[PDB]
């Protein structure tokens, strides 16, 4: 999927 | 057609403590202000949660990925220590992801929100606050015990995970999110 994750 | 669990949402293995009155369903998203996926997703989520009314406890934690973004879950805190949150958060919003204004600093923040009406003596007292300090500090706590890699995540009756990175989509997160509720509603999850 996409995401913000960092 | 039902989401596959595994796939379109994450059933955890150490699940966390409700704090909903039993009656409700707990909802927390994990969001950051500064997150794109997070910002389109804002008008859906809201328009559900209070479609939900009293079936749910819906709360959100904000989430900062490094320290840069620290301020960003001190601004959170601080905006609803004051009771404005429902009121700028549109603004705040739009400062980072269209007024090239990303609100970085406690300073920035203080000059923007004083545009929106909030004293800027008042804003930072709340942003430096040992009150907020805590909530930041317990924010960074629960992206540990609920394991969040990424956001937007939403989490129900702290045993469910979704979102885009489940989904692809926040069509999608939202039609998994009434999933599950209801399926806790029924005491099939």
């Amino acid at each position: 999927g996409f995401s913000c994750g960092f | 057609s039902a989401p596959v669990a595994g796939k379109d949402f994450e059933v955890m293995k150490s699940p966390q403590p409700v704090s909903a009155p039993a009656g409700k369903v707990e909802v927390i998203e994990f969001f950051w202000y500064g997150c794109p996926h997070a910002y389109e997703f804002e008008p859906t989520i809201e328009a559900w949660v209070k479609k939900q009314g009293d079936k749910i406890a819906f709360k959100r934690v904000p989430v900062a990925f490094r320290d840069d973004f620290v301020p960003h879950s001190k601004l959170f805190y601080a905006l609803a220590a004051l009771g404005v949150s429902e009121k700028v958060t549109p603004a705040v919003f739009n400062a980072i992801h269209k007024e090239k204004n990303y609100l970085l600093t406690p300073q920035a923040q203080a000059d923007f929100l004083a545009t929106q009406g909030v004293d800027k003596k008042k804003f930072l007292d709340a942003y430096n606050s040992f009150s907020v300090q805590g909530q930041v500090k317990q924010s960074a706590e629960l992206l540990k015990n609920y394991n969040i890699d990424g956001v937007p995540t939403i989490v129900v009756q702290g045993k469910y995970k979704t979102g885009p990175a489940y989904t692809n989509s926040l069509e999608g997160t939202a039609q998994v999110l009434d999933f599950l509720v209801k399926q806790v509603q029924d005491k099939k999850l």
